[PDB]
């Protein structure tokens, strides 16, 4: 199971950024996939999934409204976007594949791509 | 052969049942006729095994004739063992008893259930 | 949320470590852990706080039921130099970084 | 001294799995292959036992969503297949009498179809609603179905209205039925009662909004495998049902279109009289009522001083986004965004403007499409909103309000609704036991 | 009537079998619910007979309560017959013996082939 | 095991008989295989049916080993006893006495019969 | 043709042969068959000549 | 030179999604899936 994801980017403050996410070797209708981002020297932390299978989606409340992520089932990828980047934005977006609803099971993570908002 | 003593007197009928009894029982592909042959053969052994299972609740698997000690209620027929026995067959017995059926069978359950505590007590 | 503890610690190769996980709300035994090599994408270990994924040695074992839940790898190797992180459910927990002394 | 005995009949029962026969009392469901049910159903109440349900891990739903979608591709296969519909549609936007509600959703398409003679063609127009044709870059359109998957036309002599349907376990095997009125889905259940059949259950088909279901008895049930997971949907079976009214006031008017030898395909022709915009009404008053019970019973496991919020569906395909039903043989998609729109803190009705599709991906399968054919006349609804398909947003900021929003999709949640409190066993007849007996 | 006696005591439950030992057994179309249908006719038919097969070959065919003659090992439950049958109901019980019964049956056949063994030398 | 005993001695042979007696009888999708499954079922079920409906005729039902009253014509075998059940398997004797076996059948059932009636005359 | 506008005609297929081969209706076991062997039967009604099959 | 002639180029117009739409596309047969009619015509 693979997980590719896009390529380093870099954006102004204000402006919004598509992440994608690529998952082949696997059915991709039967695992939930989540984007967890990391600031730099931070924890991880969750921003939301969506289910492959109907394009649902559950965000976090903190990045409620800023993000929308779709899917495309054809092109088998999913893609994230953040809006009204701010300086803090600055780190490494993950997608996660949660194997099993009960005990969230992120077996499979992408490579990772930074978002760098700057001025 | 079989069905053979069914006119014949209620008697003469209960003394040969074997050849009547045998008959009851005796690749796949799913054209018409072969969705035919396996209901038939499903619906053949169903029939054979409530059937048996109805005999062995009584008490009687494996007798054609069983005894039973259960009263038998005057209101069901009042005709004599004489006339049931020697003018008259099977099919018109049928007909005047099947709407006593359903109570009789479960009086012969309970009987046997009954006596098989009083065996394992006794025993 | 979790209060994965404590946030680094020293330990020599070979040596047992346990990482506390004290938790806020009642997780039972969903909770999971995770190993984040400087760098690489992180890694799962234990989901259940028992059972092990395939592919991981049988060194790292969990613990817990309740709000409290531990994490042992025995005998440290120096492969095993990473970040630990908790995860029950949605919710992550600070990580902590194990140095070689 | 003491010895074995055996006992044939005792009663013991393991779980276990098996298939469920179908009992009812043409349509898609064939309800008419069916046993008929007994007229007086039995049911054996039992004292002093306790079982272990689990509505989320039951194997009755899985059978139930297995041969819902058996019955619905055995009812489509028989019937007209429109591989020659998918051609380039000459499409215009339909103006004679729209109110300002529909402006554009109708598409007047006039195409060239193959008549019943192979070499001669035919140019016949249509009325295609605005989700069922996509533009190619009067305009070009096409289906939106064409380059995923072959249309099949949903066959007109079927009904698509829900027959109720029992499912009966094979002799041998019992269904435990849970008559705790407090059972909240998973765990023990101290009041168990063996039948051989479930109570007519109605394969209604809805996403957000569960539509003429079977309601809980002492109050609102809150229903969820882990409440604080938040990738599991929460049901919510209300003790007292909330009416919806449907309507379609559109007065359509089907053309049949010989497209082939015996192949008809029914297109949509002129409205006659006035083109309305589909919609729904449920009564203020009671839906408020509704969710303040469900809020009552939503806080006892966030705490007493926390927000409950209802918000609209946050993403996804028009499926989940918005309520989808289908009744009168048409299929609505309801944006209620009305209905979750508030806040608790511890004769007007809420209309939802519908539309309507024809090409339905029904079942979430890429590969097998349906195009519904118009429904003659003005189609009215009547429904109970028995329950609903909550989902919790994630993550914890420092508020402490928590934001439900409707969900769906999955037809297991939907049928999961009706199977919660039922569970089938398999029968052990044979047991030994100490006894003090020798055979002579 | 059908597993009324399932929480009933043990000698309670004995007592009444075939209410609920009837039920055990009670055109051909291939469709969703035909096939259905035809696989849970099959499966009762099989499941009843396997379960009359056991009981035939212990000697106790036709017997809802059967004696035996094999001795009973006290490791497989030291519990007195008086709780046993009067303070606890059948399904606790087959919990704590479901893992000593396969051994059991073993022993029930076996003492059945040679106490029939001995009937054909005195018989 | 199962058929174990079959080069084994005809007395030997005779005494083991559940072993491969028990093995006799032990959703649904129509493809290749699942049809192929449920004509090997039905037919496992219907000829334990067939054989336990020919035991329970002959009045030996839930019997490995029993008797018969009907006498055995010298033609069926002149071989003495002592060589049948000592130097010698049951193969090679359904060989030398198959085509005999479909008389005695009949008068097995016949004798049956007139026991059951004799029964019923005498209880 | 002129079955070209109301149905889809599918050619009878050369292999085949309709000659009439007689079939035998046989009822499943623990079924019979009742043969009225009355000469004088018009069809409707009770059948003094009865033979099982 | 094992392989002088064993693949073919054939290019050919298919029906595409659209029924009234055609579409010419390319493929690689190889020798023993394509016989000649009597570029060359290849079937
Ligand atoms: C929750 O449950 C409720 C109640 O159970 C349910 O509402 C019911 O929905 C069904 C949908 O099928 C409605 O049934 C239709 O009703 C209309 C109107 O019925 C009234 O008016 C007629 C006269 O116009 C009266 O005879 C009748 O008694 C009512 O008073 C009917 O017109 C419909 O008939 C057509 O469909 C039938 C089923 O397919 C056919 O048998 C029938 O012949 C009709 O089809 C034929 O005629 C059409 C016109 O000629 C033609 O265009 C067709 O192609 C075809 O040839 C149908 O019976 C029912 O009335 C609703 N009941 C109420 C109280 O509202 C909800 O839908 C349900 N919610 C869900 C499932 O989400
Ligand atoms: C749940 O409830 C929320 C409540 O807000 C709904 O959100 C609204 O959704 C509608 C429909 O998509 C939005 O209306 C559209 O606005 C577009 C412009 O939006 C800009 O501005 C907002 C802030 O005001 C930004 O967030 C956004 O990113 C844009 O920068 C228009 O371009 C759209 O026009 C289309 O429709 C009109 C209809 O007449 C046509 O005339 C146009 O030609 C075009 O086709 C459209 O008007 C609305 O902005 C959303 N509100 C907010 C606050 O975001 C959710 O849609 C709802 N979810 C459901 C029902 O599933
Ligand atoms: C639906 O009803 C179920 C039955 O009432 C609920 O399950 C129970 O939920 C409560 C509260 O969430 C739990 O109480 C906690 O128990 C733990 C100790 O765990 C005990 O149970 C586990 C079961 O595996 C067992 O392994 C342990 O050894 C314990 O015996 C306490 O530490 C907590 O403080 C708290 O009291 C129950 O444990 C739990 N029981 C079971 C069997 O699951 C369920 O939560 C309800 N669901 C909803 C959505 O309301
Ligand atoms: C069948 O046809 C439909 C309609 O053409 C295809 O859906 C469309 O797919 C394209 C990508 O090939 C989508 O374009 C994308 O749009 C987004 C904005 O939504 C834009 O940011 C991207 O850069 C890209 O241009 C298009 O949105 C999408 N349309 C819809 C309504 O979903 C579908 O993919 C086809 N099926 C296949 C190819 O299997
Ligand atoms: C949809 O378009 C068709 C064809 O343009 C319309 O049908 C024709 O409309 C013209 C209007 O001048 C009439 O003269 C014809 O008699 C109509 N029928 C045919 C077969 O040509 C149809 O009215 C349009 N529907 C709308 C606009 O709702
Ligand atoms: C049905 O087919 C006819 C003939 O192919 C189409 O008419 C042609 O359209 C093209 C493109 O506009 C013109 O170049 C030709 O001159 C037209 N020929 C004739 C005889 O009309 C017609 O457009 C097709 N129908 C639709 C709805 O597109
Ligand atoms: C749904 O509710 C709307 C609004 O309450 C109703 O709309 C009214 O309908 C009547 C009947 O045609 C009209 O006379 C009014 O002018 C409408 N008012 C408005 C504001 O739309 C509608 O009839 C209801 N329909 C159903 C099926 O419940
Ligand atoms: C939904 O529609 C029904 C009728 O289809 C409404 O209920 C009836 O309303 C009429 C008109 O006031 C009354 O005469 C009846 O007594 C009502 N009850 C029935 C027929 O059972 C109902 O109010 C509507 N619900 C809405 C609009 O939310
Ligand atoms: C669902 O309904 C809501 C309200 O009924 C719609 O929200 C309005 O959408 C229009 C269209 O862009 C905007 O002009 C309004 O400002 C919105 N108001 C509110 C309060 O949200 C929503 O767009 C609908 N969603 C659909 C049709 O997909
Ligand atoms: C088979 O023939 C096709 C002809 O289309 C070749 O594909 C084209 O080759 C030309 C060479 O000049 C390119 O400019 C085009 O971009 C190619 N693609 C298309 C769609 O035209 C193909 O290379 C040939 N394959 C072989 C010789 O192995
Ligand atoms: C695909 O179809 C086109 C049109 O039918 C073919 O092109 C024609 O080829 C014939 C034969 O040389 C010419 O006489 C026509 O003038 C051509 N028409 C056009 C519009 O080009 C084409 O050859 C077909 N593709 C293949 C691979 O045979
Ligand atoms: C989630 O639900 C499962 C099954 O009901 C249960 O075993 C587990 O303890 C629950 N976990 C939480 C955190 O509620
Ligand atoms: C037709 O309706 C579409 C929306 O579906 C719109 O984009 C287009 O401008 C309309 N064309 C008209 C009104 O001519
Ligand atoms: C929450 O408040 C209700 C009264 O509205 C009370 O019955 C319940 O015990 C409270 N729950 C707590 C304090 O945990
Ligand atoms: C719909 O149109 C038909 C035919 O004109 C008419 O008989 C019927 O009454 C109309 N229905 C409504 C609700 O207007
Ligand atoms: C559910 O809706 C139907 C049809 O509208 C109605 O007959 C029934 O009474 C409703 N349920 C209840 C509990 O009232
Ligand atoms: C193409 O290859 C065939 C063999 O498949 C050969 O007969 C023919 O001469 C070749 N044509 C060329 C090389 O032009």
């Amino acid at each position: 199971v693979r997980l590719m994801q896009s390529g380093d980017e870099v954006k102004k403050p204000g402006a919004s950024v598509r992440l994608s996410c690529k998952a082949d070797g696997y059915e991709f209708s039967d695992y939930f996939l989540h984007w967890v981002r990391q600031a730099p020297g931070q924890g991880l932390e969750w921003l939301g999934f969506i289910r492959p299978r109907l394009g649902s989606v559950n965000y976090s409340k903190r990045f409620q409204g800023r993000i929308t992520m779709t899917r495309d089932m054809s092109i088998n990828t999913v893609y994230m976007e953040l809006r009204s980047l701010t300086s803090d934005d600055t780190a490494q977006y993950y997608c996660a594949r949660m194997y099993d609803t009960d005990s969230y099971k992120f077996d499979s993570w992408g490579w990772g791509t930074v978002v760098i908002v700057s001025s | 052969g079989f069905l053979g003593a069914a006119g014949s007197t209620m008697g003469a009928a209960s003394m040969t049942l074997t050849v009547q009894a045998r008959n009851l029982l005796s690749l796949l592909k799913l054209t018409v006729w072969g969705i035919k042959q396996l209901q038939a053969r499903v619906l053949a052994v169903e029939r054979y095994l409530r059937d048996q299972q109805l005999l062995g609740i009584w008490g009687c698997s494996g007798k054609l004739i069983c005894c039973t000690n259960v009263p038998w209620n005057s209101s069901w027929s009042n005709r004599n063992l004489s006339e049931i026995w020697d003018n008259m067959t099977w099919l018109q017995w049928d007909k005047e008893i099947s709407n006593y059926t359903q109570i009789i069978y479960g009086l012969l359950e309970e009987s046997q259930n009954q006596q098989e505590k009083n065996e394992q007590d006794l025993l | 949320p979790m209060t994965q503890s404590p946030s680094s610690l020293s330990i020599s190769v070979g040596d047992r470590v346990t990482i506390t996980c004290r938790s806020s709300q009642y997780a039972a035994h969903n909770v999971n852990w995770y190993q984040q090599r400087s760098g690489k994408p992180p890694k799962l270990l234990i989901y259940d706080t028992s059972k092990l994924q395939a592919g991981v040695p049988s060194r790292f074992r969990g613990g817990g039921f309740g709000t409290e839940f531990t994490f042992t790898i025995s005998s440290l190797q120096p492969e095993d130099v990473a970040t630990y992180y908790c995860q029950h459910y949605e919710f992550f927990g600070q990580g902590t970084r194990l140095e070689i002394t | 001294n003491l010895w074995v005995t055996v006992y044939y009949g005792v009663p013991v029962w393991k779980d276990a799995e098996t298939t469920l026969f179908c009992a009812s009392d043409h349509n898609v469901w064939a309800t008419h292959a069916c046993v008929p049910t007994d007229p007086n159903p039995q049911e054996i109440h039992l004292e002093n036992v306790t079982e272990e349900f689990n509505m989320w891990k039951n194997n009755m739903v899985e059978q139930m969503h297995t041969d819902i979608i058996s019955l619905w591709d055995q009812s489509l296969k028989p019937c007209v297949k429109l591989t020659p519909l998918c051609v380039t549609l000459q499409c215009t936007n339909v103006t004679n009498n729209i109110t300002d509600d529909m402006r554009g959703e109708l598409k007047n398409c006039s195409f060239n179809m193959t008549t019943e003679l192979r070499d001669k063609k035919q140019k016949v127009y249509s009325l295609f609603y605005r989700l069922d044709v996509v533009q190619i870059n009067n305009k070009e359109y096409r289906l939106i179905n064409c380059n995923t998957s072959a249309i099949t036309q949903a066959c007109p002599k079927v009904s698509f209205e829900p027959i109720p349907i029992h499912y009966c376990a094979p002799a041998g095997f019992a269904i435990l039925k849970c008559k705790d009125k407090k059972f909240n889905g998973t765990g023990p259940c101290p009041s168990v009662s063996t039948v051989q059949c479930t109570h007519g259950i109605k394969p209604v088909v809805s996403t957000q909004l569960l539509l003429n279901g079977s309601l809980a008895e002492e109050e609102v049930m809150i229903r969820s495998e882990n409440i604080t997971n938040n990738a599991k949907n929460i049901l919510v079976q209300f003790n007292t049902p909330v009416q919806i009214n449907c309507t379609r006031p559109n007065n359509n008017t089907r053309k049949s279109i010989r497209i082939g030898p015996g192949q008809a395909f029914y297109a949509t022709g002129d409205i006659i009289g006035d083109i309305r915009q589909a919609h729904c009404n449920v009564s203020k008053a009671t839906w408020n009522e509704t969710l303040g019970k469900v809020v009552k019973q939503l806080r006892k496991h966030f705490g007493n001083n926390t927000i409950i919020r209802f918000a609209n569906s946050s993403g996804g395909d028009l499926e989940v986004t918005t309520h989808s039903f289908n009744c009168g043989g048409e299929f609505f998609y309801c944006n209620t965004s009305g209905l979750f729109n508030s806040t608790w803190i511890s004769n007007d009705s809420i209309t939802l403007p519908c539309r309507i599709k024809q090409i339905i991906n029904m079942w979430q399968r890429i590969g097998q499409a349906m195009y519904a054919p118009p429904i003659q006349g003005v189609i009215r609804c009547v429904s109970n909103i028995t329950g609903l398909i909550l989902t919790r947003d994630g993550g914890s900021t420092n508020s402490t309000t928590e934001t439900f929003r409707p969900g769906g999709g999955d037809m297991r949640d939907n049928w999961r609704s009706e199977l919660y409190k039922y569970k089938v066993v398999k029968i052990e007849p044979l047991g030994v036991a100490p006894t003090r007996c020798k055979r002579r």
